[PDB]
């Protein structure tokens, strides 16, 4: 099913919310042992892990380094080791089990910096960083390489992607999307890198466009309803789903989601309540 | 609050 781990509205939140549109609404699950927000969500070997992020509290503001799995048959968290820095509004993209960590902030400090982590070993090492830093970046894996799309400089917001070589080791730039988008979410569909809504420097975006490897372009698809950043995003059974996120008034909880072939962003339905910066994924 | 993700400065 869709999870939905952290967020934020009013404060960081510990939720966790799977939903199915099988199933029609919601249900809850263990709490985040501690609260999340501007965190990653994926999966790995069915364990779903809590990425980065930050606890904004009334009593706190505290960047996170954590890295936290959820097996959802004992419906019990359990704290893995712990990042190089804390990734604030980070972005997190699997690849062969190993876990990427892209990005994100520090108190002033934008990260270049990338570490990954895979369920073995547990243990963190850097890699060749970024050509550019970026927060509120996008994050996807397309034919076993890693795509990091969008986010913040701490100047300018980007609409430039770059592209990770593993057996390289180094990151290469690719073409530009359409739109500069920081905090947008960015997922693989079919066989295109998705990048939906996110926020450009003056407002939020509902528009989504979609890269084509083999011909190196972003054509512009269908926009969903309401403009969002800072949203959660992922792909069930091959149909994209946007949950929440923040439209410069409104934590939303609505969910809009997009039919490839039809061209179409309905809104199945929203979340038990408004919230931004979740960590998505799905098992 | 944020322009971008809403949280408090």
């Amino acid at each position: 099913l869709i999870y939905t781990a952290g967020g934020y509205f009013r404060q960081s939140l510990s939720y966790l919310e799977a939903y199915n549109p099988s199933d029609g609404t919601w249900l809850r699950l263990a709490d985040l042992q501690v609260p999340r927000s501007g965190l990653a969500g994926c999966v790995v070997g069915g364990l779903l892990y809590a990425v980065g992020g930050r606890n904004n509290s009334p009593d706190g503001n505290t960047d996170s380094s954590a890295l936290d799995c959820y097996n959802p048959m004992t419906n019990q968290w359990s704290p893995c080791a712990p990042m190089s820095v804390p990734r604030n509004r980070i972005g997190v993209g699997v690849i062969d089990g190993h876990i990427y960590a892209v990005g994100g902030s520090h108190g002033c400090i934008h990260h270049n910096s990338v570490e990954r982590y895979e369920p073995e070993r547990d243990e963190w090492h850097l890699v060749a960083p970024m050509l550019t830093r970026r927060i509120g970046v996008g994050v996807a894996v397309l034919n076993r390489l890693l795509y990091a799309v969008g986010g913040f400089d701490g100047t300018n917001r980007l609409n430039s992607a770059e592209c990770y070589y593993p057996e390289r080791n180094e990151w290469r730039m690719i073409t530009a999307m359409n739109t500069i988008r920081s905090g947008a979410g960015v997922c693989v569909l079919h066989n295109c890198i998705y990048a939906a809504g996110g926020y450009d420097g003056q407002d939020q975006l509902n528009s989504v466009e979609r890269y084509d490897v083999a011909t190196a372009t972003w054509t512009f698809v269908a926009p969903m309803k309401h403009r969002r950043s800072a949203l959660g995003i992922t792909v069930h059974q091959g149909r994209i789903y946007v949950l929440g996120g923040y439209d410069g008034h409104t934590f939303l909880d609505s969910v809009e989601c997009y039919d490839p072939d039809t061209d179409t962003w309905s809104e199945v339905t929203r979340m038990t309540s408004g919230r931004s910066g979740v960590g998505v994924a799905v098992t | 609050a944020d322009e971008e993700t809403g949280e408090a400065a």
